RNA sequence: CACCCUCGA
DNA sequence: TGCATCCGTGAGTCGAGGGTG
DNA sequence: TTGTGGGAGCTGTCACGGATGCA
């Protein structure tokens, strides 16, 4: 919590005794709780890195066309159009699967292109809102992955060679920035990358339909009419 | 996953794990998170068990579902899964990574009584055995490259 | 006994001794081989003699004068 | 006497009868050495005639000392001379 | 100001805006207090006595009460033991360091045998054994090592109820547990369904109606008690049986798995599990607790303390109505006891045991196996032929004592890098131990700061590792309760009148009372200037209330601080981090061959170094008779002579120097308390831990990036960073199978320019300079025929030389350890000596160095601002003043303001002003403000020193006043401006630098982090015959752990021959790595590498639990790893020339 | 299903359920459970010693109770003890409380060898001991460029011994090897001339735990400094989380020639600038820089 | 060999 | 035979110094 | 191998999942 008395003083002015005694108190919280912090963020890390070493790339392409569409920006009524901020990690380093339509006959990108920062400000100029690139989810390879779905190397800048390990270096890059997570937090990555049911469980959902909702005492009731005239 | 399919869950987890490494402001590439979330989605529960001799319920690769359908049908109710990343590292093929990386005895157990034989290619696997790791250098088309100077070099 | 060894110690001690083996090859081979069968290994006399296939007398014979050019070519005791 | 290029590791349980196959011998005493002497003692759990002798080429009572008689066993003291790192390969069994 | 409580002190002109109304006490009195208790020394008995005990009973008499008489089984005789007596000491403290033996005492005991039968009586005097002693420095001495017997803090014996709000339905369930000073547990609780089950030493829960009936309480005499309780009624209804047998025999039944009951054994066991004193005893602390916390008895009868049935009852009552939460309860017979859950972590509810409680503890176990002994001894020895002495064994006692110093937890080796590490060492509180809690089961709620830690125990100074919250130091003013309570002293108030009378107060007392503040505005009458003052309360509230409510007042600021925290100026300007950083680095710094008390420093330097005990104290007056470089004589007025005996280049436990010189002169006449010699960090009586260095505050080069320091070559050249250390080389000539080892000189294969700095013996000589690899001892060891070469077995078989068979284990120098020899003590089994089984002669060979400060060396300041040396500059590249004085260390920019330690720059202008000295402008009176806080301080003299204590202490106006009366150098000139900036000149070019740069004085500290230390290389060494792999730790000249995570980066990066070269050929592969060296010494190219042995060792570990592990070819065939046998025999025969 | 799970392995190929129950207990070869003498005569515990100690001790009891005809009574309690006891030898604690040792310890299992972060595993082939491998404190230096790196004279000189022993046999410094190890040992100022031409192009790695990403380990160009502390280049110190507050970095030293490939190649510190997390510059400019421009 | 104590980043 | 309970997992890396059984 | 005799220690950890044991 938050005393209701807090320390008015500066440190150039020298805390008072009280003032000192009470922030000592959340000091050595903070340093009990960074060290516990490493220790999970540490045990996440190890488990990412088992759960994902028997993922390198082994071939140059899976020559899928399935990918994942990616927004590169939203617009107001008026003409201009706002950046998304995912961009640098969504959109950036990306390999598209289907070229931009731009509206026009105007292909503003050739299927398989590094999709660097000209590629983001040229298909942002033109017009387009969203993409669709190749993605290490929709890979139909059949040990691992492939370079061109992955994308580029972030070291390097290139496309990734095939003897990259990349599973070891997503769980180090997932798991570094780990002792930063601060309280929703590092329990919620872990109660999402345990697959667990969540603490609070909202559903979704099932069907489209109407909706009726019935507001009780403390306890809701929501019921869904269908649309295919089942139950 | 059982309503709006694996192709969702995948963008509903990444989302949410990029949400919260944003919320602490931390630039992480969705490939990453793609990476690890690929092999939640590697295996498939069995409904019935039809013609193989997979058990149902019992969670077997999606290719390896596949393929070995191939082969009865020649001569299978499967369910797209999302398992934590614990009960994946436990379910490798390999019983010595299984055994290297958590609950010791009962993968030992386990892996006795059914009497696993492990391929041994795999990276842990391969450095617990003292072996070239399968990737980088120690691929098969890198660590066998012949090497010698051209005949115009050889001249001079 | 044996104390915790190196690998530098262990391929350092598979080198030859270089001056006890030099006077090993200045003794002819029959006086070598006697010397080695008897005093290295530690062979008795007549097994060394049936080694050899010669009598006994050889044998012991080629020992002693062996043992004694050995003897008068090393003289090196630390 | 290795390349590391095999195919596959295999492992399950072991019968009686592979426990006894492995086995160089039987452990009778639960006696680990004798501290007067710093020797092993026989049927023990350090007992060199069923693990192997501790100093290399050197068998028990001393009868045997060298390299030139290898292979072969002590008939007074049963310990095979040979090298000592045999004393990490040789299991013993108990018989229940 | 003067401070001249300890006569000779140095004036140290101190800021402080307060009196001291009450002196530090002894700061090793928490241990020498302890320990005098437990023997009954007529110091505690004078103390106790004269503090209002008049029940004096010592540890040992307590403990012999306890166990007198003991009885047999027939009652036909009884031993008593009576009178702890102790002869004088064995050896002196540094004869016992010197010989390996344990600082002690006989101990005698009045053994008083009583035979009924034929009425016999039969004294005697029994030795008991030889019990350590504690020496004046509050420290022990165990088998030539000093240590330091930590408090361990520990929840106290009583009743305590706890808040758990339910798993799954919420509903709050409140539990409670009887924990004594020694017997069995017993826990009430509640459950999610209404039932109140007693758990009994951890047995399943019963209903607590069973153990109600096996009392003796009817059912209609237990319903009316818990008449207003639901809860106890329900559980009634759910019972199994009814009735008090049946309740006795179900105990039983519960209590004895696998067992058939009996109603007369269950009635005997449940009286003697709790109410017998034999196997249950509720401590005197235990019975004040519980008599205290249910209002029980209000008379203090301390007699009849075990377990009280009315007591149970009340436990009971007290739970079923705390369920429900009124606050006045009252049993019958009962005063207006609260209902309410107990802090675990409060310091009322939790005590610490002291040195002597558990020396006590631990003797009570030995006397108690020796009672065991006695009545075993009674029965089968033949009446008349006993004594006392027959029946007493001090066999087990002795191995309790010896097993508690060797192997407790609690039993430290002593930190000894300077006198401030052992002081607080000594006054250090630790958690952990057998006992109290164990390391698993601390949580984050125990290592809080708690508010009633406040004046007890310091929330600064503990460790940043995982003994953070684990370990704190005492407070300054705070002492120990005879209960084992920390208690603290207060000024008393009466109608907002504070007064001089101190009361001391525990964490119970002080909860019920309203405490002031120390800087809280008095007048000359002793009365708050202020309407209302600022005070904490209760659950620590802090509030305003009126000054007619204060009840108590702070004897002093910085009591809630600890010594070593205590000296860091200007604390309240540095966060906790911080701060904690400078309190745990000031026990760190090393000793420098010359000490230099600080220019700017606070009140506790003085009587901490004279209290820590390395520094030389008069005991009594007179004139100094002689004065050496060994000792100092004095001559008393009464006639009588004392010696001092100076401890010179004496080792400590860390290898830091120890050093004496004394502080006075012929003829000089000294007071009782004065200082006559200083010891390691000690100068003239202060705590000197450090330097004053000149610092200039800026970024130079980058050679000061990232927390590096740059260094003055001048600190190099005039050793004002020099450090000395010793270390002590030990080795032993013993007994092998093949015969027996000898200490010689005459080595085999060694040349006499090797041995020229060894004398007759084989030891190196005194005052020799030895390198790495050097020989300091020659030993010689009957060599096994085992083992003999070939070569070497040809020879001796053609020169018959077979006399004097040896090979070298000599004691050599370890790598990176160099210097000059000072001493060789020998110890010989011809000579009568005491050395283990089969060790003929046993050498040590002590070597010191002078280390100079060096790259990579540690320092810091007293603020947590700590850094290693990057780059040490000639005198001339280092940036200087307008005069020409170069500065002497260069601190970055950067470092300082994002730590939150602006206590240093603070530090640094007052210890410029304190360097050049000042005068406060006298013209037209004293300015606005100077005039709040200095009176003598309106002027000083160059090099003056100064103290600010904290939370008192230089205010910042003032020390911005001082910035502009700083007197001129020799030239007339005024360096520093007002600001603290000056001017300085690049060494290198030339040319000023464009900006001013803070520039003054501060005390920077060489920690005990040494390049020389640390840095450890190694190609190829000693591997460990279990797993074959390289040793670690660069005392075993070790190599460098690749662990898990530094195999996940080699696979990343996606170097697999590297990574593959790492486990195999230079870990594992004990055919490898000889390879490997071989073609490296060769120059050719590396082999390949084969299997690592700790493969296999995992393979036949496997094998060993019954699984058929095999590694299979190509195609299902068993592939055998083994060696190979005659691979070796080839060179071998090739090299002998076949 | 879950028992159909069990049953079924056991189904094939023989395999049969009796080796569930044991008639003969497996000892380990008493070199992976050694005994070292101490002081005085006292020796040292292996726990495996002790639990087979108890196994054979029971099992003899057992034996002398069947032949001399004992009740039932007591042969059950033997036969339940050595089965106790063959259950702690095999994993200690598992059922039960565990069994004691000197102070109360568990005794260290067959299982305990290979569970835990300290077992076979995780310790011993996950993880390893390396020779030609040294540690120590680091100092900033920032004149090195960034693909060099400040290693000590003694460091390398101990590094490179086998290295600098056949250089020095080559030139005739040094008659034989022996002689060659025996001056590097004396440190003959020899030796030092020689070092610095071994060194010239052959990459070290430096590595500071925690290893959080692959760059924790880089390989740099070591070049020969005065003093026992290592230089560390300012603009890796973003890679690595290394202030110079005390901190100390390893060094290995790789030999074969695909190693040292590695090293120039894969990890050499001027070729590693971009973070391969989110591709942002690591090695950019940091603090004190920063403001300097 | 195992276990414990203290400490550093 | 339907869950609540109990039990059995897991919980950062590297390094330095000192002990004893 | 005979009047009597029953341990030392400790829950002062938290989160999670699924076989166990009971109502
Ligand atoms: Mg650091
Ligand atoms: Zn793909
Ligand atoms: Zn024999």
């Amino acid at each position: 919590e938050f005393i209701p008395r807090p320390v008015k003083s500066s440190f150039r002015e020298g805390l008072t005794v009280l003032e000192y005694f009470i922030n000592t108190h959340g000091a050595r919280k903070g340093l009990a709780d960074t060290a516990l912090r490493t220790a999970d963020s540490g045990y996440l890390t190890r488990r990412l890195v088992d759960v994902s070493q028997d993922v390198i790339v082994r071939e140059h392409d899976c020559q899928t066309e399935r990918g994942i569409v990616v927004e590169l920006a939203e617009r107001a009524p008026d003409g201009t159009l706002i950046r998304d901020p995912y961009i640098e990690t969504s959109a950036y380093a990306r390999t598209l699967g289907t070229d931009a339509v731009d509206e026009a006959g105007n292909v503003i990108v050739e299927r398989g292109q590094d999709l660097g920062d000209p590629e983001i400000d040229a298909l942002l100029a033109a017009g387009i809102t969203q993409v669709k690139v190749r993605s290490v989810l929709t890979c139909a390879t059949s040990t691992g992955v492939c370079a061109t779905c992955y994308g580029r190397s972030m070291a390097t800048g290139k496309l990734v060679d095939i003897g990259e390990a990349v599973g070891i270096v997503a769980a180090q890059s997932i798991g570094e920035p780990g002792t930063q997570l601060t309280m929703g937090g590092l329990p919620r990555v872990q109660e999402l990358f345990e697959a667990r049911v969540p603490r609070g469980k909202a559903p979704i959902a099932d069907v489209t339909g109407r909706v009726r909702l019935e507001d009780g005492e403390r306890f809701y009731k929501i019921t869904i009419v269908p649309d295919d005239g089942g139950e | 996953l059982r309503v709006q399919g694996p192709r969702e869950v995948q963008i509903h987890l990444v989302r949410e794990v990029q949400e919260v490494y944003r919320a602490q402001g931390v630039s992480i590439h969705d490939k990453h998170i793609e990476v690890i979330v690929r092999q939640m989605l590697r295996r498939v529960t069995i409904i019935d068990s039809g013609s193989t001799e997979f058990l149902p319920g019992s969670l077997i690769d999606r290719a390896e579902f596949e393929a070995e359908n191939r082969r009865v049908v020649a001569e299978a109710a499967g369910r797209p899964v999302l398992m934590g990343i614990t009960k994946a590292s436990l379910a490798t093929d390999s019983w010595l990574s299984a055994a290297s990386f958590q609950e010791t005895t009962r993968v030992l157990t386990d892996a006795a009584i059914n009497c696993r034989s492990d391929k041994l290619n795999g990276l842990k696997e391969n450095v617990i055995i003292g072996k070239l790791i399968p990737a980088g250098t120690g691929i098969n088309r890198y660590r066998n490259i012949a090497v010698q100077p051209t005949e115009e070099a050889r001249a001079a | 006994s044996t104390g915790l060894r190196s690998a530098e110690v262990e391929a350092l001690e598979a080198l030859p001794d270089t001056e006890i083996k030099e006077a090993l090859q200045a003794l002819p081979e029959e006086f070598r081989m006697a010397v080695y069968y008897a005093d290295v290994e530690g062979f008795p006399y007549k097994e060394i003699a049936e080694i050899m296939d010669t009598p006994i007398g050889t044998v012991m014979s080629r020992l002693h004068r062996g043992r004694r050019q050995l003897r008068g070519l090393l003289a090196d005791v630390a | 006497l290795d390349v590391n290029f095999f195919d596959e590791l295999r492992i399950g349980l072991a019968t009686a009868e592979d426990i006894r196959q492995w086995s160089y011998g039987e452990v009778k005493k639960p006696e680990t050495i004798n501290y007067r002497t710093l020797k092993p003692e026989k049927d023990g759990l350090f007992c060199e005639k069923i693990f192997g002798p501790t100093r290399d080429w050197e068998c028990y009572c001393g009868k045997y000392k060298r390299v030139r008689f290898k292979g072969i066993i002590c008939e007074r003291c049963g310990v095979e001379v040979t090298r000592a790192k045999v004393r990490r390969e040789r299991m013993g069994h108990i018989e229940l | 100001s003067s401070n001249n409580s300890v006569p000779g002190a140095p004036n140290r002109v101190s800021f402080a805006k307060l009196r001291e109304p009450l002196e530090v006490p002894g700061l090793l009195d928490v241990q020498t207090d302890s320990f005098e208790w437990l023997i009954g020394s007529p110091r505690w008995r004078e103390s106790a006595a004269e503090r209002g005990d008049v029940n004096p009973v010592g540890g040992l008499e307590e403990v012999l009460y306890e166990l007198s008489p003991i009885e047999d089984f027939s009652g036909s005789m009884s031993l008593s033991f009576s009178d702890p007596r102790f002869d004088d000491v064995k050896a002196p403290v540094d004869e016992c360091k010197d010989k390996d033996m344990t600082y002690a005492a006989p101990l005698f005991v009045t053994a008083e045998f009583i035979n009924n039968n034929t009425g016999e009586i039969k004294s005697q005097t029994v030795f008991m054994g030889d019990f350590p002693m504690m020496t004046e420095k509050g420290t022990f001495i165990i088998n030539g090592t000093e240590r330091v017997v930590v408090s361990q803090l520990v929840r106290s014996p009583g009743v305590y109820f706890d808040e758990t709000i339910d798993k799954s339905t919420d509903k709050t369930l409140h539990s409670v547990k009887v924990i004594p000073s020694r017997g069995a547990w017993l826990e009430f609780d509640v459950d999610k369904r209404d039932t109140v089950g007693v758990r009994i030493d951890r047995k399943r829960r019963q209903p607590v109606t069973v153990l109600l009936k096996a009392l003796g309480w009817t059912s209609e005499q237990i319903v009316e008690r818990f008449g207003f309780s639901e809860i106890m009624r329900s559980t009634l209804e759910k019972d199994n049986t009814v009735g008090t047998d049946e309740a006795l025999l179900d105990i039983y039944r519960k209590l004895r798995p696998g067992e058939p009951p009996t109603k007369e054994s269950a009635q005997t066991l449940l009286e003697n599990l709790f109410f017998k004193e034999k196997r249950y005893d509720l401590a005197r602390v235990g019975r004040y607790k519980v008599n205290k916390k249910l209002g029980l008895h209000v008379g203090e009868p301390i007699t009849s303390s075990t377990l009280t049935e009315e007591d149970v009852v009340a436990t009971i009552e007290y739970l079923v109505r705390l369920h429900e939460g009124q606050t006045t309860m009252t049993v019958p017979g009962g005063v207006e006891v609260p209902v309410e859950t107990d802090d675990i972590d409060h310091f009322g509810n939790r005590r610490l045991r002291t040195v002597g409680e558990l020396i006590q503890n631990q003797i009570r176990v030995g006397m108690s196996r020796m009672e065991r002994v006695v009545r075993e001894r009674m029965t089968t020895q033949d009446v008349e032929a006993i004594t006392p002495q027959t029946l007493i064994n001090i066999r087990p006692v002795v191995a309790a004592i010896k097993e508690f110093f060797g192997t407790s937890q609690l039993s430290q080796f002593m930190d000894q890098n300077n006198p401030l590490s052992g002081l607080t060492h000594k006054r250090r509180l630790s958690a952990l131990g057998p006992g109290g809690l164990s390391r698993e089961r601390a949580g984050l709620e125990v290592r809080d700061v708690h508010p009633s830690h406040y004046g007890r125990m310091c929330p600064i100074e503990t460790p940043e590792g995982p003994n953070i919250g684990l370990i704190g130091s005492l407070s300054v003013y705070a002492r120990v309760n005879p209960f084992g309570f920390i208690e603290t002293p207060y000024r008393k108030v009466v109608d907002g009148v504070v007064s001089d009378e101190i009361v001391y107060l525990t964490a119970d007392e002080e909860d019920r009372h309203v405490v002031a503040q120390a800087n809280s505005p008095i007048d000359a009458d002793g009365r708050f200037v202020e309407p209302r003052v600022l005070v904490r309360r209760k659950a620590g509230e802090v509030e305003y209330v009126p000054s007619s409510e204060v009840d108590y007042m702070d004897v002093s600021p910085r009591q809630m601080v600890s010594v070593a925290t205590a000296m860091i100026p200007f604390l309240e300007h540095d966060d906790a981090n911080r701060a904690l950083m400078g309190a745990n680095m000031q026990r760190q710094a090393v000793p420098l061959v010359r000490s230099e008390a600080p220019l700017v420093g606070t009140g506790m330097e003085l009587r901490a170094a004279i209290d820590a005990g390395d520094v030389v104290v008069a005991e009594e007056s007179g004139v100094i008779e002689e004065v050496s470089a060994d000792y100092i004589t004095v001559m008393h007025d009464n006639g009588t002579r004392r010696t001092y005996r100076m401890r010179k280049f004496a080792r400590s436990n860390h290898g830091t120097c120890a050093n004496q010189c004394p502080i006075v002169d012929a003829g000089d006449r000294v007071e009782a308390g004065q200082v006559i010699a200083d010891g390691p960090c000690t100068d003239d009586g202060e705590m000197a831990l450090g330097k004053n260095l000149l610092v200039a505050i800026m970024p130079w080069e980058g050679h000061n990036y990232e927390d590096a320091i740059i260094l003055s070559n001048r600190l190099v050249e005039e050793d004002v960073l020099t450090s000395i250390h010793i270390e002590e080389h030990e080795i032993d000539a013993r007994d092998t199978k093949l015969g027996a080892e000898e200490i010689t000189r005459d080595i085999p294969n060694i040349s006499d320019e090797v041995l020229a700095d060894l004398d007759e013996r084989g030891i190196v000589r005194i005052g020799a300079e030895v390198r790495d690899g050097d020989i300091l001892v020659g030993k010689v060891t009957p060599k096994g025929e085992t083992e003999l070469t070939p070569e070497e077995r040809l020879l001796r078989a053609i020169f018959g030389e077979k006399a004097r068979e040896v090979r070298d284990t000599s004691l050599k120098v370890p790598h990176g350890e160099s210097g000059k020899v000072i001493g060789i003590r020998v110890f010989s089994r011809e000579d009568e000596d005491e050395l283990p089984a089969g060790v003929n002669e046993l050498v040590r060979v002590y070597v010191a160095q002078k280390r100079k400060i060096s790259d990579g060396d540690k320092l810091a300041g007293r603020h947590g601002n700590k850094g290693v040396i990057g780059k040490i500059l000639p005198v001339e590249d280092m940036p200087f003043l307008a005069d020409g004085t170069p500065v002497d260390i260069i601190l970055n920019t950067h470092g300082v303001p994002r730590r939150m330690n602006i206590g240093q720059i603070l530090e640094t202008h007052l210890g410029w002003c304190a360097h050049s000295g000042w005068k406060v402008d006298a013209a037209k009176g004293v300015p606005d403000w100077a005039a709040r806080l200095p009176d003598e301080l309106l002027e000083a003299q160059p090099n003056a020193i100064v103290s600010t204590p904290v939370f008192d202490g230089a205010q910042e106006a003032e020390l911005q006043g001082l910035l502009s009366c700083t007197l001129p150098n020799r030239d007339g000139d005024v360096l520093v401006d007002a600001d603290g900036k000056a001017m300085l000149f690049d060494g290198r070019s030339g040319e000023p630098f464009p900006y001013p740069v803070t520039v003054g004085y501060m005390y920077i500290m060489k920690l005990h982090h040494l390049v020389d230390d640390k840095i450890h290389a190694r190609s190829t060494g000693p591997y460990s015959m279990i797993t074959q792999q390289p040793l670690g730790g660069k005392a075993q000249f070790g190599g460098q752990r690749f662990g898990e995570m530094e195999c996940w980066a080699m696979q990343a990066y996606g170097a697999a021959y590297t990574l593959q070269e790492l486990l195999t050929i230079k870990s594992d592969d004990t055919v490898g790595r000889v390879k490997v060296y071989e073609a490296i010494v060769k120059g050719e190219n590396i082999p390949e590498p084969g299997i690592p042995e700790s493969f296999k060792v995992l393979l036949k570990e496997l094998q060993s639990l019954c699984l058929n592990v095999e590694v299979l070819s190509s195609d299902g065939a068993a592939i055998e790893l083994r060696e190979g046998e005659d691979e070796d025999l080839e060179r071998a025969a090739a090299n002998l020339g076949i | 299903l879950k028992r159909l799970k069990v049953v079924a392995a056991f189904q094939q190929s023989g395999n049969s359920p009796m080796g569930m129950v044991l008639d003969a207990v497996p000892v380990i070869p008493p070199e992976l459970r050694p005994m070292v003498q101490l002081d005085g005569g006292r020796f040292a515990t292996s726990d495996l010693n002790d639990l087979y100690r108890r196994v054979i001790n029971r099992n003899n009891r057992l034996k002398r109770l069947i032949d001399l005809g004992a009740p039932e009574i007591i042969v059950n309690n033997e036969k339940r003890m050595l089965q106790e006891s063959v259950d702690a030898l095999f994993d200690n604690g598992r059922r039960g409380r565990p069994v004691t040792g000197p102070g109360n310890r568990p005794l260290k299992s067959l299982s305990d060898l290979l569970k835990g972060k300290q077992g076979r595993f995780r310790q011993n082939l996950l993880g390893k001991r390396v020779d030609y491998s040294g540690r120590s404190v680091i100092v900033v230096g920032p004149q090195l460029k960034l693909h060099q790196c400040g290693l000590p004279k003694l460091m390398a000189l101990e590094l490179f011994k086998p290295f600098v022993m056949k250089r020095l046999v080559d030139l005739n410094h040094a008659q034989n090897i022996k002689s060659a190890k025996r001056m590097v040992e004396r440190q003959r100022p020899q030796v030092w001339d020689v070092l610095e031409e071994v060194i010239a192009e052959h990459p070290v790695l430096l590595n500071r735990a925690p290893t959080l990403h692959r760059l924790g380990i880089q390989a740099f160009e070591p070049m020969l400094v005065e003093g026992k502390a290592i230089q560390l280049h300012p603009l890796v110190c973003e890679a690595f989380n290394a202030d110079f507050d005390g901190d100390q970095m390893a060094v290995h030293l790789p030999l074969s020639a695909e190693a040292q490939a590695e090293a120039r190649i894969l990890m050499l510190s001027s070729n590693n600038i971009l973070s391969p997390a989110s591709g942002r510059p690591l090695a950019m400019p940091r603090l004190d820089m920063v403001t300097g421009l």
